[PDB]
């Protein structure tokens, strides 16, 4: 079935604006994260909070 | 994070809905509240009771 709820590119100012709409919209599921590891420090910290 | 919509009606009570001539810009429109009356009971009427 592969319920592929959304993709989600977030392009910049993560922690500013824009952005936390679009990661709020996801319930539980399994997320596939595609970015550097610098940016995944960010993208992760801002998932967890 | 998507709670407020076409499809979405917010019930309050009379404790948020104080002072009606302030509305807050983050209000959505449709929130149905509930109140004691001040435009059709004057107050002469709540006087005379």
């Amino acid at each position: 079935g592969w319920d592929m709820q959304n993709v989600i590119t977030l392009d910049t100012s993560f922690e500013d604006a824009k952005t936390q709409v679009q990661l709020k919209k996801i319930h539980s599921s399994v997320i596939l994260l595609y970015c550097s590891k610098d940016e995944a420090v960010l993208i992760l910290s801002e998932a967890r909070s | 994070l998507g709670l407020t919509g076409y499809d979405f009606f917010w019930i309050v009570p009379s404790l948020v809905s104080g002072n009606t001539e302030l509305i807050p810009k983050e209000f959505p429109s449709g929130l149905i509240s509930v109140s004691y009356d001040d435009w059709d009971y004057s107050l002469e009427a709540r006087v005379r009771d």
